């Protein structure tokens, strides 16, 4: 293969990392923003209050997005297995 | 020196791909170099079965029923071994190695065995690395996803190499892994 | 008794192999490299001028000349090791600025380092070294050296060891040239989280700690890969001219 | 009083002053690093002469940093006194148990003030996320151009855009402080009303 | 062949599932290689004799006992050795993997007992590392829970530092004794084989 | 096994992590909220006062919930040991 | 073939792995990157092996090897007589609940355990040895965890959040090990655990 | 041993952690409360004034309670050494 | 083959030096800055220096007399066992050795006529105890620096600044102002009281 | 050595930490108090004004107390070097 | 066991320790890849040891190869330039200590044994490796402290000024020309 093919392949990989990390962390970041807005409004300065909401939401987002995330990784592995013949030559 | 025969075969591509694999998915010193060498040496027996049939039933058995010059066998064994080698080497690597040996441009399948062996091992190293670093890649997503899900919520210290290992095993099982890696490595050789 | 005649060329070749970026790496059993450098000597046997005979292998005159070629070998492949490190450092700059390895930043001691983007850009620098056939040029450079740095006629001069030990500055300059565009974008995000912490001190390392820097550091690493071969082509010319000056070769 | 005007007066000026005082702070730090990296084996083999080098470099460096930090000091001081004045009332600094009464604290904590500062808070992240991400995108081409540039002047051209990004992001909080100033002025009267 | 024989006699036996499972276990436990590799490849080698007792007894009765009397050697002895090994391996290769590898080989097989050894062994290993990965992945989860709960209690209290792996190591050592540990895993690694 | 079985198994695991972390951290988060309400009401800005109450409560919740937590982990290990036959085939 | 695996089976037939696992769990408990070398741990374990199995080695050499010096019978009395002290050592240290499983999995159940086969006995011995090694290591770990948590809490109470309470707690662990005599207590409960 | 024995043993350990952390941090938390009451009463908003009193008191409490704390840890180590025979069987 | 090389390492007083210098490396906060290999090298030379008397004695009693050879495997091996055992017994604590001789159960009237398989276990449990005592003594100034730096940082307000990237130059100052490696590697050699 | 000797040694160490931290931070805390009294009296609520005075004073106190602090650490190192013989036996 | 020895007797000890010091000073931990660090320190050692190895070659190797002296006598003669090098890097006190601990003192440092000089050489090489090391740390520590001070005076106090200070450290190390500078102070340090 040529350099541009492998760069295209790494763009695919970094795009997977990006959309998975987004899917899992966007809910946690949103609830962090919400509870931090609460802290700022009520003038509460308790800098580890945000942990349990963010953790519950990360676990629930791993439960909700877990199936299609594993399907997306499985499809990526398969698509790099069919991509092997053009490596072969 | 008698193990060089095995490096002439398709042993140097499987060992490298599997050594990339065990390092790709978490495992340190899981299946050890000895186990990987064993499994790859069995996969060569599986893949090189037509070549070993060609050599045995055409240069070894007539040597057992000698009726022939003893060294002549090494002439009839070199032919079907080379035919496997030459369909696997890139043409560019073979041409550069012929220039490097200094001889003039000759047609392929006439190049000497001594010029074909290094042109084969380097072309198998290129292939093994380009296959392994592609299979490496789905196991590098999980490493980067996990280590980004942790470092987002923090924890700073939970090693992403022990929390992502179950996920790597899970993915490698769901894909079935070995039925696609050890199977596409046997259909990786066209002859 | 072939080995007594071709041990020194085999030593130069097998010494370059042990350090070279692809063949001399983890993932390749040492026996494969041994039987590779031993097979290369049979192919380039015509392109090797006569070794100095009247010098035995098991003698001080032999051990001196053998070490003086282990040095040439190691010094040739180490330059490709530098070339790949140029890109490993890219990964471990954009990863440590996106807070991906952060325990090793607060604890430069034992700490906890995650070399993930380093491993990814190592895979790049190796697939570029292989795709654009860098290993073939790397072997042509050795085979050219038996006529330019002949066996038993000098070695790397003292002006070459200093020019070769200056490659750490070149690595740190190249890894900054490639990743300057990522560094600026990542600092503009770290400082934006900082302005968030300034305007509203409730946003913390707990509230949204390392969650913006992380997404943006992944997006930047994704955006860098497009124009990343144009830099490998730049630094492979330097890595190749260096070796073409080590073995003078008039290049 | 205002808690955001004092928060943006520090950031704007910590970028603005950082520009011109850093054009020389980087020079001082450059010379210090250059002097500390160069030694000649007589300054090495006796630890009495290295502390002289360290002191000389540090002193040459203290002036730009102190000039940064004194104008940051002044910006912070003038920023908070933007509303009100500098009347020195020595009675407000004497221990009064009525300030920590939980009734008054609860009353000022909730009410309209909590709603307005909750509105500001969800705005302090939208601005810094829609500017730091707009500028990182609207400046995509020039910022990607920094890699393929002549060497000594691409680092300078990159640091001369990081500071402009910082200035813009720190000045975008002007609407946050703009919705705050009349609200604090109105509080200064409704509490009296 | 002498340089690879110890690695070839291993893959025909139950060594490869047990070593992989036992080495995933110690990564799960966080043990920084406290059972050295020469300890794990000894434990899994004793378990190999224990598991293949029925196979090694048949080999001794059909190969070594006739070898003592020298009835016929080097042709028949090798076949009488391959037969019980083929029976043991063939009872544990997944049908899917056997069919995949036979199709890759190209030879037509009509009797699954009549597959060649050279197609069976590579079809046996890929169905053995898969089982080893499933087993060692399942045995991991009770330890990932402990890691992720300790690493969360620590962060909740506020301690970004204080690596969990030292504070969560006694909890894993406790759990691995309460559940009887090596008596459960080294027994379901022995009841795993239908032999 | 199939992908959906292993996803079901990871939901079990993440559910254990969730209920254990909740059981241990909910009391600590509640006392953090209470002492932070105290700080806000008395206008006390002392941002490490919340540590000792939260730590005492986390240790007491590890003492109180420790038995059933270890029983729940033990039952989970056992339930993945009986789940091995359907891995075997 | 069976020459690179002997150094892995002779040290498991004896009581060598309990000491190594215990001392490596200890080294991990100190929170201190290794500094005993793995060679040091393996060496003091090998010496404690000769120190513990002396009642068995002084019978292997007495009844099996030195009679093999007069030679009196070749490769028979050794093979079938060195098993007696080894079996009598290992059978005394396997848990009954732990050896019953391997007997029921072997399929051959005998009333007298002394008549059990060696291939059935050695796995049960390893399983009963690693269990006790983990119990001992877990016992000894707790004093080096109280210090971890006390130091981490004292630091975090002050706000000193970036101190890594693993380097500041290292002197306290290094003290607590010397105060309680350390190596004597631990290498004397290890040596005294093989009661026979 | 049984699970309830090891749970009893961990209650002992968590109790040691609790009483040591209390002995060292209660004085520091008290002086933090006092100096924060001072700040609130004099309306002084200087959020790192509390550090040096709290640090001096933590060091003096490590000096005062250091002896019996090391004696209590030493007695705990000894008591888990006599507790080994009932592990042995 | 791999078990034997550690034996001669354990027999000599090589372990005390490595344990102390490695605890020291951990104290200074350097990440393998004195790398492992150079620590083993330093300890090897310090062992060739401390054992120079014992090695001179075995060069005079067991190496040069092996030329006429006079003797084989009966009193030439024990000849080497003797000076090693003398030095070891000079460096083992009585409290340790009386704990292992009571465990073996074989009583000897003279503590010098102790079996080797009981003395070396009693010798290493004293080497490690001494090495931990020395390394603990040495850790303390670096702990004081790590705490003073952390407190000054936390006072100035910069809570989120690791006091390890800023306390390492000071740990390297205090290690040079006191002459450092001169002192420590002198008290290590000065601990093998002969 | 005995436990009480090592406890005595740690009291020496904690006393050094205490007097050094006091020497360096007492001036910074005093100037923080003074500038905070200024803020409270003039009713100025600018919570990062206290930083530059406190930093200048911490640097000047590191310049003033630096010599005797390094002498005190050097004397402590020396005194633990003469204290090694009674460790030896 | 021979490579590590001959490496210790050379300039490798000071160089590799200074490299590992600088690698922590940068903040890019493990990024220059200890294989590369060791390779570069090894290239440097050959550049520094050019005069020493030239002397070893001319004094001992060249007569022995031309059959002008025996083998043992050439081996004895080869140590004279190695010791001449090592004596210059040792300090007087670090030599006096390891001489006094043997009893057999010397009138001049040239008569000292080798196994007494090498311990006195490494203790004086680590000392100067750290003397250069903290002088490397200082420029980077000052960047760290200036970034931290500006970010603190600005407010934030929560940005962890070590992730925002890594690029500044790197830009300023490469902009001041960095390596070459320190290179010329590891070459001048071994002045003969």
């Amino acid at each position: 293969m040529t350099p541009e093919i492998f760069v295209e392949l790494f763009k695919e990989s970094l795009w997977l990392v990006l959309i998975m990390v987004c899917a899992i962390i966007i809910p946690s970041l949103l609830i962090g923003l919400v509870v931090a807005i609460f802290q700022a409004a009520t003038s509460i300065n308790e800098q580890t209050l945000s942990f349990l909401p963010r953790l519950i939401i990360t676990l629930l987002a791993l439960m909700f997005f877990g199936h299609w995330m594993t399907q997306m990784l499985m499809d990526f592995f398969y698509s790099m297995i069919e991509r092997l013949p053009q490596v072969l030559y | 020196l008698p193990a060089m025969v095995i490096l002439m075969t398709s042993f140097t591509r499987i060992v490298v791909v599997m050594s990339i694999l065990r390092q790709a998915m978490g495992l340190q010193q899981t299946p050890s170099n000895q186990v990987i060498i064993g499994i790859a040496l069995f996969l060569t027996f599986f893949i090189m079965a037509p070549v070993f049939n060609q050599i045995n039933e055409q240069a070894v058995q007539p040597y057992l029923n000698e009726q022939i010059s003893a060294r002549q066998a090494f002439d009839l064994a070199q032919e079907p071994m080379k035919a496997f080698m030459l369909k696997q080497t890139r043409i560019k690597d073979l041409e550069t190695f012929v220039e490097m040996s200094g001889s003039q441009v000759t047609a392929p399948e006439q190049v000497s065995m001594a010029v074909l062996i290094p042109a084969f091992i380097t072309s198998e190293l290129k292939t093994a690395f380009q296959i392994g670093f592609m299979l490496f890649l789905p196991f590098l997503i999980i490493d980067l996803v996990v280590a980004s899900v942790l470092m987002a919520m923090g924890m700073m210290m939970l090693s992403p190499m022990i929390v992502s290992l179950p996920f790597k095993l899970m993915l490698f099982v769901l894909v079935d892994g070995w039925n696609l890696i050890l199977s596409t490595l046997a259909g990786s050789f066209a002859l | 008794d072939f080995i007594a005649n071709y041990f020194w060329p085999y030593t130069r070749i097998a010494a370059m192999l042990m350090v070279m970026t692809v063949t001399g790496a983890r993932f390749v059993p040492a026996r494969v490299r041994l039987y590779l450098g031993l097979a290369l000597t049979f192919a380039v046997m015509p392109a090797i001028p006569a070794v100095p005979s009247d010098i035995a292998l098991l003698s001080l005159q032999g051990f001196m000349i053998t070490f003086e070629q282990i040095v040439i070998g190691m010094a040739m492949g180490m330059v490709t090791q530098f070339l790949v490190q140029i890109f490993v450092m890219l990964g471990q700059i954009l990863g440590m600025q996106s807070s991906l390895g952060f325990a090793s930043m607060v604890d430069p001691a034992n700490g906890q380092n995650t070399p993930l983007l380093g491993q990814m850009f190592m895979l790049l620098a190796t697939l570029f070294f292989l795709s654009s056939d860098g290993h073939l040029k790397m072997i042509q450079l050795v085979v050219f050296s038996f006529k330019s740095l002949p066996i038993g006629s000098g070695s790397l001069t003292t002006v070459d060891y200093r020019e070769l030990a200056l490659w750490l500055g070149i690595m740190f300059k190249a890894s900054l040239a490639v990743s300057l565009s990522g560094i600026i974008a990542l600092l503009t995000v770290n400082l934006s989280f900082g302005v968030m912490t300034r305007a509203a001190p409730q946003l913390n390392i707990f509230s949204l700690g390392f969650s913006f820097a992380l997404l943006v550091g992944l997006l930047l690493c994704w955006y860098i890969l497009s124009g990343l071969y144009t830099h490998y082509e730049i630094y492979w010319q330097e890595t190749e001219e260096q070796i073409c000056r080590l073995i003078r070769l008039n290049c | 009083r205002s808690k955001e005007l004092a928060s943006v007066s520090v950031l704007v000026v910590g970028a603005v002053s950082l520009m011109w005082f850093g054009e020389a702070l980087a020079q001082g730090l450059f010379t210090a690093m250059q002097r500390l990296f160069s030694l000649d084996r007589e300054e090495i083999f006796d630890i009495g002469k290295l502390f002289d080098i360290i002191g000389g470099s540090l002193v040459n460096l203290l002036l730009p940093l102190l000039m940064i930090l004194i104008t940051l000091f002044i910006a912070a001081l003038i920023g908070a006194a933007g509303v009100g004045g500098i009347n020195f009332s020595a009675e407000a600094a004497m221990p009064k148990l009525s300030k920590m009464n939980p009734l008054s604290g609860f009353k000022r904590m909730f009410g309209l003030q909590s709603w307005v500062e909750l509105l500001k808070s969800i705005l302090k992240v939208m601005l810094v996320a829609g500017v730091a991400f707009y500028l990182i995108e609207a400046s995509q081409k020039d910022l990607f151009q920094l890699s393929l540039d002549v060497y000594p002047q691409n680092i300078f051209h990159a640091l001369d855009i990081l500071l402009n990004f910082v200035l813009l992001i720190s000045c975008s909080l002007l609407v946050v402080v703009a919705i705050d100033i009349p609200f604090q002025i109105w509080q200064h009267a409704n509490q009296l009303k």
